[PDB]
Formats: C-alpha cells, sequence, structure tokens
C-alpha cells in the first residue's frame, strides 16, 4: 500500500550518516 | 545634538538624498531578483507534483473518525428545554447535511444510484484524467433513520435522546477492508461483515459503560458502518461534489445532568489506532444532557 | 566628601625638609643621636598606625560572581528572559491550555546568563589566582636607635620622628629626613624614576622634595655607604604611600571593546523594537485582540536577541586570553585582550620599562677607537674584538682595581642576573670583565694586591699596586681609575697596540672628542690607566705604605675610556618601531633627567634620528632658542620645571602640533596629567610601566601594562595587564592580537546575526499570510544554540586577511565593531536569502503532502485548532489534529536543517571579509570540524529515535535534505563576487556599503 513509508530505513541511514560525519570531522581537528 | 536629521549639506534620517536613491534602487533590483528566484524555484516544485494525486500518502495512514457537532472540547452540553442552549449544534448538523439533501444531488450527470443495500467497492479506472470527471454516488438522508435531516422531523435531534454522526476521513484511494468473519470479539454487530466498514460505540471505563444505557445505531439499510460502494476517493478535482457515507448514533437511555464519555471505535484492517491522537481510527465524546 | 580627598592627592606633595638639624629636632622632639625612648615609640605606634600602607581593597568572591553575572550583553539576555516570563505569566493567565514555550525560553535566558557567569568568572578568577602566587613579601626589619641603643625591628613598628640607620643593602624604610650620611647612595627608581643611583646628603639642596638629597623614601633602597635620618612620614602619609591611595582611588574607565558591544547592543534592540512595534500595530491593524498583539510585540522583539552570541563573544575573547597567556602575557580583565589593538598612543616608562634598569658597560675606548660592548639583557648581540694588546691591558686594570665581588649564591645564575655586592659602576664593570675576558676570580687573585687608595672625597680616584706574575718581567704593575679629568692631569704615556707614546695632542684631542661622545651619549664615563713600576727603584721588597709619594701620580699609561648606562631591553627597539609601524604615537614619560631621556628616546626610536628639538635647532644656528618657530621642529622634550606651569590648552598644543614628545623630570601625579590629556583627544591610550610612579598613569589608562620581575606591586596591581616574561615585544604581540580578534569578532557577530532573519519570518509571515508555522521554537533553540555554536567559535581562528600590523588604529569614533554595514548584509540580504531558502523547504514539504503553497493562505485559522480533525487539503482529503500537527513539527525539522545548509555558505562567506575563499583558503580546521558536526548533529536531532516525542523533530524524507543546497550555493556566489568587486574595486560602492 501506498500509505506506508520505510522511515525505520531513513533513520538508520541518519544517524549512520550522523555518527561518520562526526567521526570524521573528530579526525580533522586531531592533525597528528 | 540629536538633529542628523538634516544639515545644510544633504542628510535625510542619516543619509543624502543620492544615497537614498542609490541603496532604495539596489534593494529593489536585490529583492526583486531574490523574489523571482523564490518564483521560479517554487514553480519547479509544482511540476514535480501531480493534479490528481499527493505524492506522499503515509501521514495519514491511519483514517480519522470525525463527528458533525464539532464541538469546543468534544463534549455536548445543552438544556433539554432551551432552544438556544443547543443552537450552537444543530446549526453544525444542518449546514454539514445540507448538500445531501434531495434537491442539491439532482443531477444525473455526476451523481449515480449505488442502491438500497451496501455492496462492493467501485473502482472507477485509475487516477489518470484520461477518463473524464467521475461520478458520485449518492446518500439521501434518509438512510441515517430517526436522524434525517429536514424531510418530515426537523426535530434539531434535540428534545433528549441526542443524535451524533460519525464520519470517516475522507482519503484518495483509500480501500476500507473490514475485519475477517474471524471477528476478535467486536461487540454485537450485523452479519454484514463483508460490504460494510464497521464502527462500534461504547463507554470507557465501568461507570461510563454503565451510565450509556442504550444506543441506536443508523446507516445505509441499517448497517452500524460505512459501505464500500462509496470507494475510494479520486481527488477533489477529479470528484467535486463527493459525498463520503455517513453513519447516525443516537443514545436513547442516558442519564441525565451527567457528563459520560463515550468512544466510538471504528473497526477494520486498513484502520488504525494511536494512543498520541485520540482521533485516528477512533473517536471520543462527553456528552451531558443537564436539564 | 572624597572628591577633596582624591584632589588634595592629584598634587605634588610638600615638605619641610629645608630645616636646621636643631629646628628639626624641636619640631620632632628628638634626640639626634640617641632616638627617642621606646615609651615614646609604642605611644606613637598606638596613636597614628603601623608604618605600612592600608592593604588593598577586599573583594569578596562573590561580588565579582554577580558581576560576571551582568554587564551589557548579560543584561540584554536577562531583559529578554523578563520579558519572556512576562509573556508567559498574559498567556496563562488570559487563554485555555497555555503553551510553555514562553517560559522554556526564559529559563533558557537564564541559563544562558548562568552558565556565561561562571566561566567568565572561572577565567577571571584563574588569572587572579596565578597574580596572587607572585606576592612573595618578606619581612623586612629596619636597624633603628633608640634610646641610645642600635635595635632592628619590624618596618611596621617604625613610627615618626626616631633616629634611622641605613646600609648598603638594607632598604629605606619611612620617610627619613638625613641627618648624617658617608658617601650613602640611595636607589630611587622605583619611585621617582630615577636611574643612577642617586646619592643622599643631609645639606638640602633643591626646593623640591624629590630631587634634593636631604630625604630618604619609602620603599628606596641604599645601594651603598651608611647613613642616618629623622623619620618624617610614616605609613600611608608617605610618598609613595600617597602614590599607592591614589591609585587605588581612581576611575577605570570603560575598555573599547565594552563601548563596541554596548553600540551593538544599541542596534540589536534599535532593529527589534522597530520591529516588535511595526509589527504589533501591524497585527492590531488586522484582527488580533491586544491580548495577542501584546504578545506578538513580546516574541518579536525577544526573538532578534542573539541568545548564543553572548558565549561565541566570551570564548572568543577568551581565545585570544589564552594566546596572551601563552606567551607568559596574563591579562587580569578578560576584555583588556582587545585593547592593545585599538590604542593609538602607547605612553611608556623609560627606567625599568623602556631599559633594563640596571648599569652596564656600554662603551670601551682602545687605540683611538670607540669599541661598543654588548648590553642585550640575555646577551645575543655583537661581541666587540678582543685580540688587542690594549685590551689585555685595559680589562685587568678594570678587574683588579675594583671594589666589586660576588656573592654566596652567586654560581648558578647567569653572568647579568646575579646580584654583585658594592658600587653600581664596579657591578657592571665587574660583569663586563666576568663576561667578556673570561674570568675575574682566578684573574684578581693572579696580582696580589699590596696597598690600595679607595674613592677620595674630591679629585675622586681609585688605585692600587699589584705584584706581576708574568714570565718575563717581575715590576710591580700599579693601576688606577677615575673621572677622565683627574686622569688626564696625572698622564703622561699613552698605551697603543702594546707600545707607549707621548701625550701628543693629535690623540689627545680625539680622546676628548670621544670623551665629549660617550658623555653626550647620555652615558657615565671613566679612564683606565696603569703603570710598571721600576723594580730597580721599588724592589719587590719594598712596602708601600699608603702615607706618601710612593707611586708616581703622573707619567701613567692611558689605556682608554669605559662608559656606562642603563641600556634598554633586547626587544625594545624593534617593537617601538613595529607600533610607529602601525601608527601607534610613541610618548615618553619619564622623571628621570632629560639628558639621558632624550638618548634612550633616540636610542629606541621614540626620536627619529633626523628630527630636531626646539633647542637642536638654535643650536644649529647659534641663536637664542626663543628665535625658532616651534613648528619647525616634529620633536620636542618637555621639562617636569615646566610643566608644572602648564594649562590645558597649551597640553593640547604640545600633543597637537608635535609628533614625537619625551616628558622628562614627570612627577607621579604629572604622569596622571599626561594621560589625562592625551585622552581628551579621544584616542586609546596605553600606559607601559614598572615603578609605582606608574601605578596613577596605569590606572587612568586606557590599558595599562606592567611589567612581571622589574616592576613594583602597586603599578603591578593598578594596571589591566601584566608581563610576567618583562619582554617588552609582548606590546607588538596584543597590538596584533587586539585587531585580529576585533577582526574576528565581526566575523563571528556577522554570522549570529544573519541567521535571525530566517528564525524570525516564519512568525512574521505567521501572523500576515494566516499560514502554519513554518519554524518551531525548539528547533530555534538547536539553531542559535545547538549547531552554529561550533561554526560561530570557530570563526575566531581566522587569520589575517593582509597585514594587520601595517594599516592604522582603528579610529573609535568611524570603526564601530557593528557598524550599519554588517547589518546591511546580515539582516539585510544573507539572512534574506536563508528566509527565503527556508521558505522553499516549507512549501515543499507540505505541497508534497497534500497542501498546495496557494492552499495555505488561512489555513491557520483551522489548523491550529485542536479539536478540528477534518481540515481539508488541496486533494480533498481529511487531516485530523496531531496527523497534521506531525506535518508541521517534521515541517519545523527541515526548516531547522535548511537553516544549517545556508549557514554552510554563510559560514564560508563570513570566513573572509575581503579576500576571495580561493585566496584564504579552508585551512581552519576547526571550521572544518564545525561544518561536519553541525551536520551530523543536525542530522542526528532528526533521525533519532524518540525526537518526534521529546524535541517534536521528526525525521526527515531524504530529499527535503536537498531543498536547501541551491539557496546555499547562491549565498556563496553573491558573497564570492562582492569580494571580488571589493578587491578589483576599492572605490567606493561595494566597499561602503557591504564591506563591513
Ligand atoms: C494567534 C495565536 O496563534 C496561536 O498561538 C501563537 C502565539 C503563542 O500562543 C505561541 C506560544 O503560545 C508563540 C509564542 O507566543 C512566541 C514564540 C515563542 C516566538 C519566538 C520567540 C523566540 O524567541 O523564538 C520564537 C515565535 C512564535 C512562538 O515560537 C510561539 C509559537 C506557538 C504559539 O502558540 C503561536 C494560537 O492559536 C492562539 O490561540 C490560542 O492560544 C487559544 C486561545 C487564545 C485566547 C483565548 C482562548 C483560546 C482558546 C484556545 C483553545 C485551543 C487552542 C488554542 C486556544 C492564537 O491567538
Ligand atoms: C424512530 O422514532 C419513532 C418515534 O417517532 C419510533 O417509533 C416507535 O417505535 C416503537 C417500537 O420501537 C413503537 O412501540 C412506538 O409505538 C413507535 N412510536 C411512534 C410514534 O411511531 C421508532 O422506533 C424510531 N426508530 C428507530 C429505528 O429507533
Ligand atoms: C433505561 O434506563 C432506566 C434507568 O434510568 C432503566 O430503568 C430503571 O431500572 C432500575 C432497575 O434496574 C430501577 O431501579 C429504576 O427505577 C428504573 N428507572 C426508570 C426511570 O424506569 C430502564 O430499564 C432502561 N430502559 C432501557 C430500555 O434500557
Ligand atoms: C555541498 C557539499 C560538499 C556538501 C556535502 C554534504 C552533503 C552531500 C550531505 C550533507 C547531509 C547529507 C544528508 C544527510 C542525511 C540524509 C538521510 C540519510 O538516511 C540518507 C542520506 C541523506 C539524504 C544525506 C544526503 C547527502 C547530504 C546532503
Ligand atoms: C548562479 C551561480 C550558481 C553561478 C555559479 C558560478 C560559479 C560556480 C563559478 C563562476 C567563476 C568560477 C571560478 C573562476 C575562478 C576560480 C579561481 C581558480 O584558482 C579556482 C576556480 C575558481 C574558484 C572558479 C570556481 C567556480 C566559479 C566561482
Ligand atoms: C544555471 C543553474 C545552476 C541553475 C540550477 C537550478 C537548480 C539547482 C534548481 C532548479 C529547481 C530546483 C529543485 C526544485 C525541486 C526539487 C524537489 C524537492 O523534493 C527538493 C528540491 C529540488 C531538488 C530543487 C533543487 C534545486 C533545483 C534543481
Ligand atoms: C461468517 O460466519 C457466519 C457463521 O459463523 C456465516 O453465517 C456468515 O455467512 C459468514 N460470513 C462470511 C462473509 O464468511
Ligand atoms: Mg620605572
Ligand atoms: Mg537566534
Ligand atoms: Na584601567
Amino acid at each position: 500500500d501506498p500509505f506506508y513509508y520505510d522511515y525505520e530505513t531513513v533513520r538508520n541511514g541518519g544517524l549512520i550518516f550522523a555518527a561518520l560525519a562526526f567521526i570524521v570531522g573528530l579526525i580533522i581537528i586531531l592533525s597528528k | 545634538k540629536k538633529f542628523i536629521w538634516n544639515s545644510e549639506k544633504k542628510e535625510f534620517l542619516g543619509r543624502t538624498g543620492g544615497s537614498w536613491f542609490k541603496i532604495l534602487l539596489f534593494y529593489v533590483i536585490f529583492y526583486g531578483c531574490l523574489a523571482g528566484i523564490f518564483i521560479g524555484t517554487i514553480q519547479v516544485m509544482l511540476l514535480t507534483i501531480s493534479e490528481f494525486k499527493p505524492t506522499y500518502q503515509d501521514r495519514v495512514a491511519p483514517p480519522g473518525l470525525t463527528q458533525i457537532p464539532q464541538s469546543q472540547k468534544t463534549e455536548i452540553s445543552f438544556r433539554p428545554n432551551d432552544p438556544q442552549s443547543y443552537e450552537s449544534y444543530v446549526v453544525s448538523i444542518v449546514r454539514f447535511l445540507e448538500k445531501y439533501k434531495d434537491l442539491a444531488q439532482k443531477d444525473d450527470m455526476i451523481f449515480e444510484d449505488c442502491g438500497n443495500v451496501p455492496s462492493e467497492l467501485k473502482e472507477r479506472g485509475e487516477y489518470n484524467n484520461e477518463r473524464g470527471e467521475r461520478k458520485v454516488c449518492r446518500f439521501r438522508l434518509e438512510w441515517l433513520g430517526n436522524c434525517s435531516g429536514l424531510n418530515d422531523e426537523t426535530y434539531g435531534y434535540k428534545d433528549g435522546k441526542p443524535c451524533v454522526i460519525i464520519k470517516l476521513n475522507r482519503v484518495l484511494g483509500f480501500k476500507p477492508k473490514p475485519p475477517k468473519n474471524e471477528s476478535l470479539e467486536t461487540y454485537p454487530v450485523m452479519k454484514y461483515n463483508p460490504y460494510v466498514l464497521p464502527v462500534h460505540c461504547t463507554g470507557k471505563r465501568d461507570e461510563d459503560k454503565e451510565k450509556v444505557g442504550t444506543m441506536e445505531y443508523f446507516g445505509l439499510g441499517g448497517y452500524p458502518g460505512f459501505p464500500l460502494q462509496y470507494y475510494p476517493y479520486y481527488g477533489k478535482l477529479l470528484q467535486p461534489k463527493y459525498l463520503q457515507p455517513l453513519m447516525a448514533v443516537q443514545f436513547t437511555n442516558l442519564t441525565m445532568d451527567t457528563e459520560i464519555r463515550i468512544e466510538c471505535k471504528a473497526y477494520g484492517e486498513n484502520i488504525g489506532y494511536s494512543e498520541k491522537d485520540r482521533f485516528q481510527g477512533r473517536f471520543d465524546v462527553k456528552i451531558e444532557v443537564k436539564s | 566628601k572624597e572628591r577633596d580627598m582624591d584632589e588634595l592627592k592629584k598634587e605634588v606633595s610638600m615638605d619641610d625638609h629645608k630645616l636646621s638639624l636643631d629646628e628639626l629636632h624641636r619640631k620632632y622632639g628628638t634626640d639626634l643621636s640617641r632616638g627617642l625612648t621606646p615609651a615614646r615609640a609604642a605611644e606613637i605606634l598606638a596613636r597614628d598606625g603601623p608604618n605600612a600602607l592600608t592593604p588593598p581593597p577586599t573583594t569578596p568572591e562573590w561580588v565579582k560572581f554577580c558581576r560576571q553575572l551582568f554587564g551589557g550583553f548579560s543584561m540584554l539576555l536577562w531583559i529578554g528572559a523578563i520579558l519572556c516570563f512576562l509573556a508567559y505569566g498574559i498567556q496563562a493567565a488570559t487563554e485555555e491550555e497555555p503553551q510553555n514555550d514562553n517560559l522554556y525560553l526564559g529559563v533558557v535566558l537564564s541559563a544562558v546568563v548562568i552558565i556565561t557567569g561562571c566561566f567568565s568568572y572561572y577565567q577571571e578568577a584563574k588569572s587572579s589566582k596565578i597574580m596572587e602566587s607572585f606576592k612573595n613579601m618578606v619581612p623586612q626589619q629596619a636597624l633603628v636607635i633608640r634610646n641610645g641603643e642600635k635595635m632592628s625591628i619590624n618596618a611596621e613598628e617604625v613610627v615618626v620622628g626616631d633616629l634611622v640607620e641605613v646600609k648598603g643593602g638594607d632598604r629605606i624604610p619611612a620617610d627619613l629626613r638625613i641627618i648624617s650620611a658617608n658617601g650613602c647612595k640611595v636607589d630611587n627608581s622605583s619611585l621617582t624614576g630615577e636611574s643612577e643611583p642617586q646619592t643622599r646628603s643631609p645639606d638640602f639642596t633643591n626646593e623640591n622634595p624629590l630631587e634634593t638629597r636631604n630625604i630618604a623614601f619609602f620603599s628606596t633602597n641604599c645601594v651603598e655607604g651608611t647613613a642616618r635620618g629623622i623619620v618624617v612620614y610614616t605609613g600611608d602619609r608617605t610618598v609613595m604611600g600617597r602614590i599607592a591611595t591614589l591609585a587605588s582611588g581612581l576611575e577605570g574607565g570603560q575598555t573599547p571593546i565594552a563601548a563596541e558591544i554596548e553600540h551593538f547592543i544599541h542596534i540589536i534592540t534599535g532593529v527589534a523594537v522597530f520591529l516588535g512595534v511595526s509589527f504589533f500595530i501591524l497585527s492590531l491593524i488586522l484582527e488580533y485582540t491586544w491580548l495577542e498583539a501584546v504578545i506578538f510585540l513580546i516574541g518579536i522583539i525577544v526573538a532578534n536577541v542573539p541568545e548564543g552570541l553572548l558565549a561565541t563573544v566570551t570564548v572568543c575573547l577568551t581565545l585570544t586570553a589564552k594566546r596572551m597567556a601563552r606567551k607568559n602575557c596574563l591579562v587580569k580583565n578578560l576584555e583588556a585582550v582587545e585593547t592593545l589593538g585599538s590604542t593609538s598612543t602607547i605612553c611608556s616608562d623609560k627606567t625599568g620599562t623602556l631599559t633594563q634598569n640596571r648599569m652596564t658597560v656600554a662603551h670601551m675606548w682602545s687605540d683611538n677607537q670607540i669599541h661598543e660592548a654588548d648590553t642585550t639583557e640575555n646577551q645575543s648581540g655583537v661581541s666587540f674584538d678582543k685580540t688587542s694588546a690594549t685590551w689585555l691591558a685595559l680589562s685587568r686594570i678594570a678587574g683588579l682595581c675594583n671594589r666589586a665581588v660576588f656573592q654566596a649564591n652567586q654560581e648558578n645564575l647567569p653572568i647579568l642576573k646575579r646580584a654583585v655586592a658594592g658600587d653600581a659602576s664596579e657591578s657592571a664593570l665587574l660583569k663586563c670583565i666576568e663576561l667578556c675576558c673570561g674570568s675575574v676570580k682566578e684573574m684578581r687573585e693572579r696580582y696580589t694586591k699590596i696597598v690600595e687608595i679607595p674613592f677620595n672625597s674630591t679629585n675622586k680616584y681609585q688605585l692600587s699596586i699589584h705584584k706581576n706574575p708574568n714570565t718575563a718581567e717581575p715590576r710591580h704593575l700599579l693601576v688606577m681609575k677615575g673621572a677622565p679629568e683627574r686622569i688626564l692631569d696625572r698622564c703622561s704615556s699613552i698605551l697603543i697596540h702594546g707600545k707607549e707614546q707621548p701625550l701628543d695632542e693629535e690623540l689627545k684631542d680625539a680622546f676628548q672628542n670621544a670623551y665629549l661622545e660617550l658623555g653626550g651619549l647620555g652615558e657615565r664615563v671613566l679612564g683606565f690607566c696603569h703603570l710598571f713600576l721600576p723594580d730597580e727603584q721599588f724592589p719587590e721588597g719594598f712596602q708601600f705604605d699608603t702615607d706618601d709619594v710612593n707611586f708616581p701620580l703622573d707619567n701613567l699609561c692611558f689605556v682608554g675610556l669605559i662608559s656606562m648606562i642603563d641600556p634598554p631591553r633586547a626587544a625594545v627597539p624593534d617593537a617601538v618601531g613595529k607600533c610607529r609601524s602601525a601608527g601607534i604615537k610613541v610618548i615618553m614619560v619619564t622623571g628621570d633627567h632629560p639628558i639621558t631621556a632624550k638618548a634612550i628616546a633616540k636610542g629606541v626610536g621614540i626620536i627619529s634620528e633626523g628630527n630636531e628639538t626646539v633647542e637642536d635647532i638654535a643650536a644649529r644656528l647659534n641663536i637664542p632658542v626663543s628665535q625658532v618657530n616651534p613648528r619647525d621642529a616634529k620633536a620636542c622634550v618637555v621639562h617636569g620645571s615646566d610643566l608644572k606651569d602648564m594649562t590645558s590648552e597649551q597640553l593640547d598644543d604640545i600633543l597637537k602640533y608635535h609628533t614625537e614628545i619625551v616628558f622628562a623630570r614627570t612627577s607621579p601625579q604629572q604622569k596622571l596629567i599626561i594621560v589625562e590629556g592625551c585622552q581628551r583627544q579621544g584616542a586609546i591610550v596605553a600606559v607601559t610601566g614598572d615603578g609605582v610612579n606608574d601605578s596613577p598613569a596605569s590606572k587612568k589608562a586606557d590599558i595599562g601594562v606592567a611589567m612581571g620581575i622589574a616592576g613594583s606591586d602597586v603599578s603591578k596591581q593598578a594596571a589591566d595587564m601584566i608581563l610576567l616574561d618583562d619582554n617588552f615585544a609582548s606590546i607588538v604581540t596584543g597590538v596584533e592580537e587586539g585587531r585580529l580578534i576585533f577582526d574576528n569578532l565581526k566575523k563571528s557577530i556577522a554570522y549570529t546575526l544573519t541567521s535571525n532573519i530566517p528564525e524570525i519570518t516564519p512568525f512574521l509571515i505567521f501572523i500576515i499570510a494566516n499560514i502554519p508555522l513554518p519554524l518551531g521554537t525548539v528547533t530555534i533553540l538547536c539553531i542559535d544554540l545547538g549547531t552554529d555554536m561550533v561554526p560561530a567559535i570557530s570563526l575566531a581562528y581566522e587569520q589575517a586577511e593582509s597585514d594587520i600590523m601595517k594599516r592604522q588604529p582603528r579610529n573609535p569614533k568611524t570603526d564601530k565593531l557593528v557598524n550599519e554595514q554588517l547589518i546591511s548584509m546580515a539582516y539585510g540580504q544573507i539572512g534574506m536569502i536563508q528566509a527565503l531558502g527556508g521558505f522553499f523547504t516549507y512549501f515543499v514539504i507540505l505541497a508534497e503532502n497534500g497542501f498546495l503553497p496557494i492552499h495555505l493562505l488561512g489555513l491557520r485559522v483551522n489548523w491550529d485548532d485542536r479539536w478540528i480533525n477534518d481540515v481539508e487539503d488541496s486533494y480533498g482529503q481529511q487531516w485530523t489534529y496531531e496527523q497534521r500537527k506531525i506535518v508541521e513539527f517534521t515541517c519545523h525539522t527541515p526548516f531547522f536543517v535548511t537553516i544549517v545548509v545556508v549557514q554552510w555558505a554563510d559560514l564560508v562567506i563570513c570566513k573572509t571579509r575581503r579576500n576571495s575563499v580561493f585566496q584564504q583558503g579552508m585551512k581552519n580546521k576547526i571550521l572544518i570540524f564545525g561544518l561536519f558536526e553541525e551536520t551530523a548533529l543536525a542530522a542526528f536531532l532528526s533521525y533519532c529515535p524518540g525526537m518526534g516525542v521529546a524535541l517534536r523533530m521528526y525525521p526527515l524524507k531524504p530529499t527535503w535534505w536537498f531543498c536547501a543546497f541551491p539557496y546555499s550555493l547562491l549565498i556563496f556566489v553573491y558573497d564570492e563576487v562582492r569580494k571580488l568587486i571589493i578587491r578589483r574595486r576599492p572605490g567606493g560602492w561595494v566597499e561602503k556599503e557591504t564591506y563591513y
């Protein structure tokens, strides 16, 4: 039915994006 | 010392005249471009959606269950004697049913006589515009017995024992699916399980369920629900002057001068519920016929 | 009535020093050789107060914490919190089921002020904490003669009118009136700024108590000799006591950064209340009642307050202050970190600040040639030629014939900073020989001294004879030093490259011009000579008892002159040049003698070489000084004696027509008058000093700079910045950072002020167009205090776009921190684009879910209704209350995301004010992390489980993330072409209208 949206997959992708962008930024401010 | 208003060397409100014109001309050109850009993008946005279907329909998954007396707090408090006490109710009922009169549904080019018995769904092709303006099945006020409009008794439904009809939230392409014959304890209901969406009212606790004595339902042919012959909806553009099914509920044996809570829960497979939205699927009302 | 008390302290002191010994003992009632009975001492001790200044006014910690909770920015946030609770009380008592939005906002504003107060207070408290670790007040007992006996008592137990004796090294307890001296020299450097040790004689010499020699002063140190004296002034009534009490009771003023913050709030609230009022009237003109319109007025005014700009500005200031503390340049006040950059006139001190305040061997004479010795504080300069025989002879004359030796612990300390016992001149000579000629220990004991002759009261000469350890000649080595006029009369032979020559005037006059060269340079010169005593007329057994003529006074062999002076610190001249390069007027203010002050001025850069004083022109033309026009003289020396007879207009003209000024022989009170004269012009003033005379000058100055070790405690407390390393170049670092953080604050402020337009426009058109609310309150909190915090903090890390030490100091009446150009950019152009992008994402969300944008007009009437659960969209669908509210909140979340997306471009363009991003470059790692964290946080707030429940922020369909991209790219391209026309066209349109 068109009255359903896979919100769990989009939500999961958004949380993975939020985790990766933050750990990448931490690597950015840790130039070693 | 605050006369920076003007000077003999030209300044108004802070700057000169030639400066006011330069800044104003810039702001007019700047904001003009901003307006043209917002309009162009909003136009592309208009080109990404169609006219016969909303691009997303998941936010209206469980249809609602509304009523005719749109009370300020879903409460029906009036006096069985004072005609002005229940004027706010009757006014909204008459205006709601003003489009269901036999004179309103008179054109045969846009109306179709469904039938005196609830039947299967009526699918009028696809949702495109290849076909003309679809037909809308008629629904006369006579179907709601003892709660009809201005036919023989403009009773106002309030001389004791009020009437409260329920309506299913009109959703495009929504196909109601009543529960299976394997009904999981659904409160005395007729055996017309296949071609009508059941709706059953009740109290809310051990107190409300006792105060509410007897309830009488009215619908198409005498069934407490919505007939499947009126679905699905094909949008306002393709089906203007569409009449969704109606179903009345009368509370005969009520305890006067007592506010009691009623929950009219619509049952079905395609009918969801929500603990946060008391209107999705179910419906609440606080009736109090204080004499 | 404290006004009169401060006025009687701005006046230079008076005295009764000019009195006969009998009149003094009669006025005070004191025995000249026995002092007084201990009874009288205790009777006065318990009569007027112990000999010690009243402690400073203690500042409780709750007072300064309450101070940090106030100010100007925190006050605007306070009035905002008040308006928030006012709106919540109104909404509560007048309507049904009131919302907690306004309450949430009021508690947020209160939390903002509390947090800013806690960290700003922790920083200022940390500065004062590390400052208390520098008070190493060691008690010093004075030698007092009472009842005819010598006793050493605490300095506080000393009273008025009692005999006091001081020894070379001891500190002058109170203000004494010398009665008997024995070649006594005191050190008036910390008080009157007199560099060389001024001697103290019992005879009255000058009408000024400071210049005369019959007065010893509080906090001064008796360098050499011993003396006696009657205590005239005690406790706070002393000279340095009146100076310190004046310092504490002076006004601090209003810093430049603070005045900029105040004018900033003036514009913030100006447009805030203009919007709130014009929209209050607009809402009443539409339909909304006074009850609703009042809430609209409060909402629009409160919404226009940068809630997070307080923490960002605080962190900005703290970051630059961190860099200051890294270079040992501690600031006591936080905003004091900015004042150095805005300065345009630096009033400096000579002794201890411009100079090292220490006698050092400046130049030497040998082979009729001047040899400049290294006089740097850390020995990092040119070394003279030390391979000639003239040097090998002169160095022994100095290392042997000198009453100077190192002390006990003088081992691990360097050759210069170590303590030397004896005369200051002999100390400079001992250090120079110990530094450029190996060691003086084994060099002094190598020549066993037989008979010596110390310095004489008349014809001051110091001679001594020593045995000769050379393996070729057993003749006795006689050496003598003294003033060149005393040695020229007792010399006939002259040393050159190892051999001798007669006193021919061809080279003797060449010696005279060298003497006047080193002397006219403000230095003190001495002459050194030696002679080989014939072992045939004075054998190795003969003893030359110091009675008769055993040594030939004349016919000696002159080797060379040795001058000496207090040299300036290492990076002092270069730093002065850098300040002049930045357009800062350098004005010397010292109480030292003008003959030395002018030389140090020319030596450091205050007086440019070539510029002439009003007296120099009269000397070059051999005409009276009253003839030359002062307009033909760029520089000028102003004596303190003449300064006493000056008016306000005269001092104004001195500063207006003379570009290089040097105030000499000026009292501390006159120093304060000079600082005030500089402030009358309207320019930012910075006073750099060390002694107590710099306390009333460092206090009244817009910013005071004290030396961390070579400075006095009073001027160190009355100052606003401390140099813990005494590296005067830190002043240059300060003036650079003060301009740097100023421009960066401009960038960060324009950033926080840009997001205000898309934060308020949703509510504005919500009132006008009657559309559903596009942006929520908690989402606004997630933008102002959530995401944007890291980008705004990173904007402090931006570097210089051009050379800031090249541009002139900012005009305070012209270059405002937030001028009308920044408002035209943030509120006018960039914020406008961001608001349109937010509305675009808004209409996209509603049109895709069934509510066409044209249909959204007049919809909020029934949309906000909590019971109309059949709200028709554009397709005829019926929406319940919670369903459409879910759409509205999941419409607030992407509006917030849209804000972050447009803030990407706004941050990149705000990073550069004039340069292009291609030129400057994304080298700011804190900014890169700012964008990564900003985006990751914005995504987390939307997709974390339970956010549509707690913060009412629902997850977003991925296409929403791209609804804001074109607006961001547009912002970036527009600002880039802006900075490009600013570069190519520096004339006026793009520069005077948008460049902020
Ligand atoms: C025009 C009003 O619109 C609505 O409310 C607006 C205004 C305000 O009430 C808001 C919160 O409370 C305001 C807030 O003030 C300002 C904000 C914090 C401001 C910001 C400042 C800032 O710094 O960042 C953002 C921008 C907007 C804001 O974020 C909020 C947003 C939510 C609001 O709710 C919006 C209501 O529909 C109101 O009606 C009723 O409330 C209402 C009745 C009122 C009177 C008598 C009987 C009633 C019976 C009702 C029965 C059932 C339901 C409602 C009843 C209308 O009068
Ligand atoms: C509608 O109302 C009428 C009254 O106007 C009801 O008619 C009564 O019905 C009962 C049986 O239930 C009879 O005993 C009465 O004699 C009837 N009275 C009249 C005046 O006709 C009728 O039952 C109601 N309809 C429904 C479905 O409840
Ligand atoms: C309608 O409700 C009334 C109650 O209001 C019912 O009648 C009551 O029955 C109880 C016993 O159970 C008696 O004690 C009361 O005196 C009765 N009251 C009246 C007014 O009769 C009645 O049975 C209900 N009728 C229907 C058809 O449900
Ligand atoms: C201009 C360029 C360099 C910015 C680079 C960052 C862009 C490409 C990133 C920033 C935020 C990102 C979005 C973050 C969140 C979501 C939800 C997720 O479940 C699907 C991906 C999606 C839809 C991403 C698409 C790509 C995106 C827009
Ligand atoms: C309507 C809008 C999108 C127009 C977009 C035009 C932009 C994207 C174009 C116009 C001119 C282009 C620039 C031309 C010059 C430079 C300098 C070079 O060393 C790097 C490329 C760089 C930085 C280009 C980047 C892209 C650029 C800025
Ligand atoms: C000359 C060139 C650079 C002009 C570029 C115009 C482009 C960037 C504009 C024109 C129409 C715009 C689109 C209009 C419709 C949609 C669908 C929506 O769900 C997300 C936004 C999105 C995807 C917009 C993104 C930006 C867009 C593609
Ligand atoms: C449901 O079951 C009942 C008997 O249990 C039967 O009479 C009725 O016809 C059934 N209906 C359907 C639709 O199967
Ligand atoms: Mg000094
Ligand atoms: Mg804000
Ligand atoms: Na100050």
